[PDB]
């Protein structure tokens, strides 16, 4: 399912060691460190990024994405 | 790390129980959350599971009846079990399973007490 | 819309040029420096094209005043060329879209696509030679067309236009360096592995310059312009950005006092720990 | 064998841990993490990237790459 | 948590065909270099063909011409079509996953199928 | 708590491998090795920093940051 | 790698002690430092933690009354034991736990030699 | 040696999962995973790689180079 | 001691791993991974590095780091 | 992963010999290649080493009289005796030693099944 | 990988000795290095120890007597031993240890055979 799609508002890191990103208006979180570094740059060059999941509420995991 | 799963007691056949479990929030978000169970005599066996990204799966015999979701925010698994059968009756185990491609070390996998459900 | 480029001598050269330039493009506010600009071709509507008579190669006589070549007005990329003998105007294959009064069109089975004219004729720009003497050839090449389907040496000769007349109308840096064949003794241009690198990375520099401003240095790929007066001696004509876009909606980061191209940044600020290599 | 040559339309990173990447008109997937940073530069940057592949059609997998 | 599950494969007279066939657990498929193995009554295990993540395929030589592994990355699944066996190739046959380098899994690290009967008369 | 929020001012990779960084007026560190490629990052291209504990006298740790 | 701790001792109930433990450089910024405690013939127990970023949590016997910290700069954690009951004689040691998301040898475990705290009875010695 | 300097042309990943890289008009490869970020991004912003080696002729490895 | 300031003038990947740089006039070299990237964006971006260590003179080792 | 060593056999003390060992793709790049050896009797001493940029060493009995190297393209390591005396005679195994930067799987040492080196 | 050690031998009180070892290039950057001792009788003690970043340390019965030192052009670490007492006889160990930050393979902790020290 695709969750959100646009531009990551802000990302944090946080104290469990995975990622937080802000798509749309949600929030997702990924607990894979690989995501860490592409997610960054795509936020840096707003790279419109489309997560996708099987939970698609605000505050759910994701581990796949797609970077455009 | 620490799981408590509570819920679970005495059902009559044909009936619904909801199992929780209280994850410790350091793995919670790395894990596959499980539910194994285990009736007296037999060896334990996989009932459902969630990744971190919502997938599921479940054994043959409980499809269609039991599901499994995450709470993120308060850190727990809830299984679900509908239209209870005498063959569901065991000891139910909290797992948490690290995924893949996160890393923590070195333990990997973690078990629950158990909960106890009866059906009869 | 129609202009004429004259190859007699250097200083007729970029008189063509520079009218061709005055008359496509304005300014930049912040890129000026002696009458010398970088400006961005205008908007125009969409399909909008110049016919350029080539008029020069012959020096002392008046031969070779037929021959003018299609580029599309905002692309600054070649359409086609027209016969003006036979009146028959040969366009690519992608280019479907633009079509002139009167002349007969021929579209072709071929693209213009610098990986097309190179695969089918023999060379590469970079390395690849250009001279008075190759620019005739390249003239009688294109007199001796007819067809729909691209020779080896009409392929050479369209390669050789190209980076003379569009390419140097956008490139300051590839007319300075080409019209020394324009004079006496014939020194003969070689396109470097640079000029050629310039071409490439035509639209990202398009996207950055406008948001120069005054930053000591420009960074845009492998291309790094030291000062103002780099940019100036390089650059001439650029894109409208308002192909433009890769990737981003960020144009530009200033790191330091250098204007950075947000995506050769991005591009190594995206490498994991470094230590984790050690995990395999 | 060549099988795709030209710039990444678009990446994907998946819940296996693999990187999917689009090139010509067709997508192909690596299991090499070591590539992930890699082929996201590639993409951000508009290098043409030219896959190769035992086997060629979309949905292969792929572990060589050069970057032009 | 991981599964190779084999199907197909019996008895089947000298000169003919059998398509065996291994669904592999999707968490790995995509890491592996499958392949078959084999151990005939009396032997120890003999390699008979595999295949690369990226399509590579490599083969015992008694068996080049007559056997081809193959992969459908959808299914999460791994063929070996036989074709013109001989009692040669009677034996029990083992599908393999084998984790490749550069994925940060468990490098070389094998996986087993539980094991499938293949008798030639 | 949010402890400076602010662009980083400088950097600093330390002797036990920790990563040191100056945000608002205060000096923070963070043993974690992910955070060091994030944060040096986020410096460059002047992304605003929130840094975020639960001691935030200068010279406390860190494992939390907003990336705006 | 050291962990050196010290105080604790005799104290009459009620009373308190500081444990404090004094930890290598190369793994105190690196550590979620703890405090566990072994009673005779029972197993070594969790007392209470301090993480990197100073997240504490504690045994619920012992909220209220312990209270732990960390001093970046002197390289020591400290347990701070107020009203001390006899429920609370034990062996103490030091724990220095490498945290997950940061590394440094095979060794993610460290621990103090041990040091005893014993909380006496009013009609108890004393010495 | 000093056995080829300039920029590097193409760069290419192996199935080996190796870094194969072309300075001059001559091909290198090397072993070492950390070369393989510095590498490209040394082709990716035009930077000058001199490789570094005992044997210099092409289709050599290295794991020694100078970034300017 | 601060040793040297200034930008990276070259960068070189050793054979043994390690990874050195030149500051000031003088070279320095740091067996510390993490360091390689970090230092490598701080020398296309002429980030000025502060390199500190107990020994200063030329060819010394370091393992910290100021980036401004 | 393989290593097949090929060339030596009975040679005359003083004359020549080549030794060749073709080595798996997988692993020829990501390896110093060394050359072993084991008179009957004794114990496995080092010969010869070239390392994936070329670096060369030698025991000191060897110097001048044996040279290693490698082509790349080939796969494969030679060993180039000459003036072999009598206390050369041994089986010489091949030796693939992944380096300190590169990666595999868990085994960092793979060797050859050997080659016998016989000297009157 | 080799760790080899010179210098020692007799010498009156109050004399001097140098001692000095010889690292191999492999891991002679990524380690500290470190000289033990050992009397007879008595387990190793340390004696002297310096970083790759040249942070030294000593025992304090060794302080202001002895200075250890790196040159990392001939990859080797000297303790130059000044007014030796006693105390200080024994056989002298050189260590290196990879640091926490670099990697050589498996190995993290090499020994040197050892060099005897007497003082009169």
């Amino acid at each position: 399912a695709d969750c959100a799609k646009g531009k990551i508002e802000f990302s944090k890191y946080n104290e469990d060691n995975t990622f937080t990103v802000k798509v749309s208006g949600r929030e997702y979180w990924t607990n894979r460190w690989n995501l860490q570094p592409l997610l960054q740059s795509a936020q840096l060059t707003g790279m419109t990024v489309t997560i996708i999941s099987n939970t698609c509420s605000s505050g759910s995991g994701f581990a796949q994405v797609k970077f455009n | 790390v620490q799981l408590q799963e509570s819920g679970g007691g005495l059902v009559q056949a044909g009936g619904s129980l909801r199992l929780s479990c209280a994850v410790s929030g350091s793995i919670f978000r790395l894990s596959t959350m499980g539910w194994y169970r285990q009736a007296p005599g037999k060896q334990r066996e996989f009932v459902a599971s969630i990744t971190s990204y919502g997938d599921t799966n479940y054994r043959d015999s409980v499809k269609g009846r039991f599901t499994i979701s995450r709470d993120n925010a308060k850190n727990t698994v809830y299984l679900q079990m509908n239209s209870l059968k005498p063959e569901d009756t065991a000891v139910y185990y909290c797992n948490a399973n690290i995924e893949a491609g996160t890393y923590y070390g070195p333990g990997r996998d973690y078990w629950g007490q158990g909960t106890q459900v009866t059906v009869s | 819309q129609e202009f004429t480029i004259d190859f007699s001598t250097q200083q007729s050269y970029v008189s063509s040029l520079n009218s061709i330039r005055t008359a496509i493009s304005t300014p930049l506010e912040h890129i000026s420096q002696g009458a010398t600009s970088v400006s961005v071709i205008n908007h125009t509507p969409p399909g909008s094209y110049i016919s350029v008579g080539i008029r020069g190669l012959d020096v002392y006589q008046e031969r070779f005043d037929h021959l003018r070549l299609i580029i599309e007005r905002n692309n600054l990329s070649v359409a086609g060329f027209v016969n003006t003998t036979t009146n028959t105007f040969y366009r690519f294959s992608d280019f479907a879209h633009i079509s002139l009064p009167g002349v007969t069109t021929i579209s072709m089975t071929t693209d213009s696509s610098y990986t097309t004219p190179q695969r089918v004729a023999a060379l590469e720009r970079s390395g690849m030679q250009v001279s008075r003497h190759s620019l005739v050839s390249s003239y009688l090449a294109l007199m001796e067309f007819s067809g729909n389907t691209m020779t080896r040496e009409a392929s050479r000769a369209v390669l050789r236009f190209v980076t003379v007349t569009a390419q140097a109308l956008r490139f300051r840096q590839i007319q300075r360096e080409f019209r020394q064949a324009l004079s006496e003794t014939a020194p003969v241009y070689t396109m470097t592995p640079e000029d050629v690198d310039l071409t490439l990375n035509w639209g990202r520099i398009s996207n950055v310059l406008p948001e120069y401003r005054g930053e000591a240095g420009v960074r845009v790929g492998r291309i790094s312009f030291n000062n103002i007066s780099a940019i100036l001696g390089t650059v001439a004509v650029i894109l409208n950005c308002h192909e433009c876009q890769i990737t981003g909606d960020r144009p530009v980061i200033k790191i330091t006092n250098t204007l950075w191209e947000s995506n050769t940044a991005a591009a190594f600020l995206n490498r994991k720990s470094q230590s984790l290599y050690t995990t395999g």
